RNA sequence: ACCAAAGCUAGCUCAACAUACUAAACAAAUACAAAAAUACACCAAAAUAAAAUAAAACAUUCACCUAACAUUAAAGUAUAGGAGAUAGAAAUUUUUAUCCUGACGCUAUAGAGAUAGUACCGUAAGGGAAAGAUGAAAGAAUAAAAUAAAAGUAAAAAAAAGCAAAGAUUACCCCUUCUACCUUUUGCAUAAUGGUUUAACCAGAAAAAAUCUAACAAAGAGAACUUUAGCUAGAUACCCCGAAACCAGACGAGCUACCCAUGAGCAGUUUAAAAGAACCAACUCAUCUAUGUGGCAAAAUAGUGAGAAGACUUGUAGGUAGAGGUGAAAAGCCUAACGAGCCUGGUGAUAGCUGGUUGUCCGAGAAAGAAUUUUAGUUCAACCUUAAAAAUACCCCAAAAACCCUAAAUUCCA
RNA sequence: AACAAACUCCUAGCCCAAUACCGGACUAAUCUAUUGAAACAUAGAAGCAAUAAUGUUAAUAUGAGUAACAAGAAGCCUUUCUCCUCGCACACGCUUACAUCAGUAACUAAUAAUAUACUGAUAAUUAACAACCAAUAAACCAAAACAACACUAAAACGUUUAUUAAUUACAUUGUUAACCCAACACAGGAGUGCACCAAGGAAAGAUUAAAAGAAGUAAAAGGAACUCGGCAAACACAAACCCCGCCU
RNA sequence: ACUUCCAAUCAGUGAAAUUAACCUUCCCGUGAAGAGGCGGGAAUAAAAAAAUAAGACGAGAAGACCCUAUGGAGCUUUAAUU
């Protein structure tokens, strides 16, 4: 009989089994029958420029290392918003009805790169 | 499995005292795990018992069989092995004491019949022993005569007693 | 009754 | 007879034996003579009086009926006004 | 006439057959494959 | 029947360990203790056979009766299997009956 | 001398406690034909357990049989039962917290199937293994030591004659004597069954009544009972393999039976013909013969045959599923065994039937009368075995036992 | 007379056969409690003993080195000769078995040579061919068979109009093979389009030419006298009479 | 009569049913009633290779014919419960 443990892929079957690899689609079916690619849906590489960095993919040897500290929210707020709300609380302007000026957000449905739908692959 | 006849070399004499005869070199050879059949090894081990290595080489070189070529090769063998490591001149000087064939580990296979039937096909393996000694060949014994057989008869017959009789 | 003893092969294994 | 229950494990009687027979405490067992209630028109007075004796069982009766009945069947029973009372021990026995 | 070739294969008729879907579209398929998972089947379904 | 041909390293046991010294040292703990305790209590074993002892088909009867709530699926299956065998057995089969 | 043999570990088994119970991985993809990112829906379903078995048959019945109330008693009691086999309570009573938990369980044919639900076998449900051995160091393999002990061979083929041996003998045979062993039978060397051999596994299990020993005794027992020498405790006892079958639920129409879609083939010749016309190719079947019969083949090869524009052959895919399907009825075919598939579970089904049933020695030791759907079996009686009480037991002269005639001789008796 | 027993004496004793069933005394090998410590004793336990189940597993023998199996020839070594002709591709199916190099003592080829079938390393199948690749209403009775025109069994196969169809190079997938189903490197089963060779291969490992067996060719005179039957074979391949089913 | 496949020898690889152990003769008789194994006689250096099949009540399949089983199952009913 034929095998079970082996893979089920598009080599194992007949002509109309065309079965993806895994790659994402770039566009839908024209008129004609032919294949109408969507540029937007084709991820565009945000490649920086390298000339005058000054980094190279190793570090020196005798470079000194650090005590393993995970960055958390608590030391983020800490960092970003803590002095500002010190400052604002200090001179009596605070307000805890608005928060937008301080970098919260409370909604994720306006701006473009969204933290819970993850709207950005990477 | 066992391993004794490479052992059997590996043996160390104390030396002779003067006066005592001189003891004949006796070398240790085989070769494990031919593919050849037990059986028929075991005939040209069988022919090629007692003889001088020389001859048994001659006869080997010209035998047909497959084990012809497997008995020679362990015999030169056996003969530089003999010239280089024990102390053995005259290359020459050797004759086949001992020479035999058992049999090694065998491997099963399938051997298909018919109406769904099997076989169990064993692919057979053989082990080739031979033992030489420094010396011309003993001479080989000859029939018994006539005279002999008188003289075997005749002690028979003396040799009788009145038995339940005491 | 037409009987009939279907063979049965051995294991591959041995 | 069932000699391992299946609830409580232990030994199972006949309600037959009971129902059909009568132990007395020494070991015998009083039955009554088959047949006692059938055509008694047919019977003269003599055969009808046998009929209506009862009998006692020998010994291989006796001891398929023990096999077949429990402990509780032989214990010593102290009934008011008791007519076998008088018959449930054994006199005068020279064996 | 010679038998022995009852088998002749097709990967639409054994993925309609005994696939997964096939399997599970229907509640005793499901028990089928409880019962290869409670065995620990390496291969539930073709 | 071919037998080792090594001798086997000598079990070094002693007869003073702390079991061998205090095996049943309360044995008469009811006789001698003025009675509150049955020499059932030093019984340490299944819950079904502390203080208790019987055949097989008793032993799975009590078994099912007392933890036959809390045993597996094959393990219920296999002792009603074993109940169902041994009284067949015991009631139907025997020379003596 | 080969083949080989021996390790002690991997791990398993049975209970107690226990947090309170579908472990870890889950970046992406995973019920499109699973591991295939992305389009206007449809989703869900319940309706008793049956039978194998026991009642020596089988129809009412047949404990447990994947539903909680546990334990000591009442109690195998009341009751229910072709009143048969068997089934079987309740009212009412007893149960003092925790540690003291490991093993008179196994050691690679054992213990889980497990090195693993993996290889492999099936279309699928499903079934399901075997396989490890050195050493402190192999970053000590011009490597070191223990057994060289099974069957099978070699070293080392045989010399009249005989169940292969024994009595022996100066001496291997030559001489004399013995019809292999289990099982079944009236009886087996029987030409009745079984076995090539070796190794490892493989088959008697229960305490009611009884016997023996011991404790205490008109009382015994650590609670519930039994007691006109009895009560309590201990030791003495009752096998293994094997059907055709039956029931329930899954899995099967990739072969085949018949349909539904979608396609494809039939060249040449004779005929106003594509006429279920004719000759004959491809193609489809399989009449006869010969080989083959563990074969090329679990249905074939060679020759020879029938149809070959049709009620035709054929590819792909779908449907009909077993108390059924399908059938131009052959009781055909339904994945090589179909008077009704296969797998799993009931299931260690049940067999009055066959086979097997493993140390030594000693004592005694049985050939059948009656019932019986019974004569292939059981239960009694008569015999017999093991213990214990006793006293007459066989042999038995007279005398005695029927009337028309009647032998050997019987019964009962000092 | 003599020779002749499990009979009976003689000399010593441990001082009289046995199947089913029954009773008794010892006892091999394990574990435990106490002794013992060159392997035991008294007790308590059992997975407590195998010359026999067409017993299970593993290994071994006999049959037996038997049945059976295979490669055309020479050569300058892969070049020429002698023969037979199921070949190329696609679909379905297997999944790397395909290609290069290297090795084959042994494992696969039922044997070698070496290699498409074994081993290791490294590479490979590149889209134009094929797969995925519009709906909503309306006009539409008029077959394919060279289709002019028809027969009956009444027959798959389509355009146009109107409303909406993201609009912008390059998407994803199948591309090897000597291969699939039959336990096998199996004389079997396998759809379609092309041609019958311009493509594929080798019946023989080497001898001798016993019996018997399979296949073929030929055979004097006779021509079914063989046999159940003219089965088979044949330089024949024709004409008749019945039984049963009308016929395919 | 002659060729091919077979066959026999050489070289390579190498199974199956079967097997209590065989040191495995013939005749007559006996015997569980058809003897290689018993009794009375004859025969008898030991081993290969190739052939033929009379026997080993030859191998194969726990006879399918017959009977038994208080064993099944298919079918039919004017069998009994429904
Ligand atoms: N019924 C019965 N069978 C016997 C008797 N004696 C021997 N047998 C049977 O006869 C056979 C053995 O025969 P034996 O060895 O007695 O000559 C066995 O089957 C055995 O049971 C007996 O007395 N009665
Ligand atoms: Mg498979
Ligand atoms: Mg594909
Ligand atoms: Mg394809
Ligand atoms: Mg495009
Ligand atoms: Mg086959
Ligand atoms: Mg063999
Ligand atoms: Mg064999
Ligand atoms: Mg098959
Ligand atoms: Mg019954
Ligand atoms: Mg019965
Ligand atoms: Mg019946
Ligand atoms: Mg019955
Ligand atoms: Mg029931
Ligand atoms: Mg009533
Ligand atoms: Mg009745
Ligand atoms: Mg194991
Ligand atoms: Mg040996
Ligand atoms: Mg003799
Ligand atoms: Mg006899
Ligand atoms: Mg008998
Ligand atoms: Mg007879
Ligand atoms: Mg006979
Ligand atoms: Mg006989
Ligand atoms: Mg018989
Ligand atoms: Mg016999
Ligand atoms: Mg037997
Ligand atoms: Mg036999
Ligand atoms: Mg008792
Ligand atoms: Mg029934
Ligand atoms: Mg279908
Ligand atoms: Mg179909
Ligand atoms: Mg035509
Ligand atoms: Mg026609
Ligand atoms: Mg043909
Ligand atoms: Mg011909
Ligand atoms: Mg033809
Ligand atoms: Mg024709
Ligand atoms: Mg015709
Ligand atoms: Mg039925
Ligand atoms: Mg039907
Ligand atoms: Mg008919
Ligand atoms: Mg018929
Ligand atoms: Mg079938
Ligand atoms: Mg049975
Ligand atoms: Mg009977
Ligand atoms: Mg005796
Ligand atoms: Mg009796
Ligand atoms: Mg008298
Ligand atoms: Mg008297
Ligand atoms: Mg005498
Ligand atoms: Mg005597
Ligand atoms: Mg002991
Ligand atoms: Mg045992
Ligand atoms: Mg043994
Ligand atoms: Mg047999
Ligand atoms: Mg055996
Ligand atoms: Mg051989
Ligand atoms: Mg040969
Ligand atoms: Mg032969
Ligand atoms: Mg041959
Ligand atoms: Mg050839
Ligand atoms: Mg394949
Ligand atoms: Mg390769
Ligand atoms: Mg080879
Ligand atoms: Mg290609
Ligand atoms: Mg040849
Ligand atoms: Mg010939
Ligand atoms: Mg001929
Ligand atoms: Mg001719
Ligand atoms: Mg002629
Ligand atoms: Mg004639
Ligand atoms: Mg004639
Ligand atoms: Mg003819
Ligand atoms: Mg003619
Ligand atoms: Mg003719
Ligand atoms: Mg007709
Ligand atoms: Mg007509
Ligand atoms: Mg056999
Ligand atoms: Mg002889
Ligand atoms: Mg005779
Ligand atoms: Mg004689
Ligand atoms: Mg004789
Ligand atoms: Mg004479
Ligand atoms: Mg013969
Ligand atoms: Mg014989
Ligand atoms: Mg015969
Ligand atoms: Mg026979
Ligand atoms: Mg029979
Ligand atoms: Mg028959
Ligand atoms: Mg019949
Ligand atoms: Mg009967
Ligand atoms: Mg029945
Ligand atoms: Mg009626």
């Amino acid at each position: 009989g034929a095998d079970r443990m082996s893979k089920w892929t598009s080599k194992r079957g007949p002509r109309t089994f065309c079965k993806g690899r895994g790659a994402k689609g770039t566009g839908f079916h024209g008129r004609d029958g032919k294949f109408v690619q969507i540029k937007e849906m084709i991820p565009e590489l945000v490649v920086p420029e390298l000339a005058g960095f000054k980094l190279k993919p190793y570090v020196n040897y005798r470079a000194p290392e650090g005590t393993d500290t995970p960055l958390t929210a608590k030391q983020l707020f800490l960092e970003t918003a803590a002095p500002a709300i010190e400052k604002d609380f200090k001179a009596g302007t605070f307000d805890p009805e608005h928060l937008e000026k301080y970098g919260f957000e409370p909604t994720q449905e306006g701006k473009l790169f969204q933290l819970y739908p993850k709207n950005f692959p990477r | 499995i066992s391993r004794k006849w490479e052992k059997k070399n590996k043996i160390v004499y104390p030396p002779q005292l003067p006066g005592e005869p001189r003891r004949p070199a006796e070398i240790y050879h085989c070769r494990r795990q031919i593919k050849y059949s037990k059986d028929k090894m075991w005939y040209l081990a069988k022919l090629i018992r007692g003889m001088s290595i020389d001859q048994a080489l001659a006869q080997l070189e010209f035998s047909d069989k497959k084990g012809a070529q497997i008995i020679k090769e362990v015999l030169l063998e056996a003969q530089d092995m003999a010239v280089r490591d024990h102390n053995v001149e005259f290359r020459s000087n050797l004759y086949v004491a001992e020479s035999t064939s058992g049999r090694g580990q065998y491997l099963k296979r399938i051997r298909y019949h018919g109406r769904g039937r099997f076989g169990i096909m064993e692919k057979v393996f053989c082990h080739y022993f031979v033992k030489l000694v420094e010396g011309p060949p003993p001479p080989r014994e000859a029939p018994k005569t006539a005279v002999a057989h008188a003289r075997e008869y005749i002690q028979e017959l003396r040799n009788r007693t009145i038995t339940h009789a005491l | 009754k037409k009987r009939f003893t279907p063979p049965t092969y051995q294991p591959k294994y041995k | 007879v069932t000699y391992f229950s299946s609830r409580k494990g232990k030994r199972k009687t006949v309600k037959a034996v009971i129902y059909r027979f009568l132990r007395l405490h020494s070991g015998l067992w009083l039955r009554r003579k088959a047949g006692y209630k059938k055509k008694l028109w047919k019977k003269t007075a003599a055969r009808k009086r046998r009929l209506r004796e009862f009998v006692f069982c020998n010994k291989t009766q006796s001891k398929l009926l023990d096999k077949m009945t429990t402990s509780f069947w032989k214990r010593r029973n102290w009934y008011a006004d008791d007519p076998y009372q008088k018959y449930q021990d054994r006199t005068n026995l020279k064996v | 006439k010679a038998r022995g070739n009852e088998y002749q294969p097709s990967n639409i008729k054994r993925k309609h057959k005994h696939g997964w879907v096939r399997r599970l579209r229907t509640p005793t398929g499901v028990q089928v494959i409880l019962r290869r998972m409670h065995k620990g089947r390496k291969s539930l379904s073709h | 029947f071919h037998v080792r041909v090594t001798l086997p390293p000598r079990k070094v046991v002693d007869r003073w360990n702390e079991k061998r010294a205090m095996f049943g040292v309360y044995d008469n703990i009811g006789i001698l203790g003025n009675f509150e305790k049955h020499p059932k209590e030093l019984i340490k074993g299944p819950i079904w056979l502390r203080g208790w002892k019987g055949n097989e088909l008793q032993r799975c009867i009590r078994k099912k009766r007392m933890v036959g709530n809390r045993m597996f699926i094959d393990d219920l299956h296999n002792l009603n299997k074993r109940i169902s065998y041994l009284y067949k057995h015991f009631n139907r089969h025997g020379k003596y009956r």
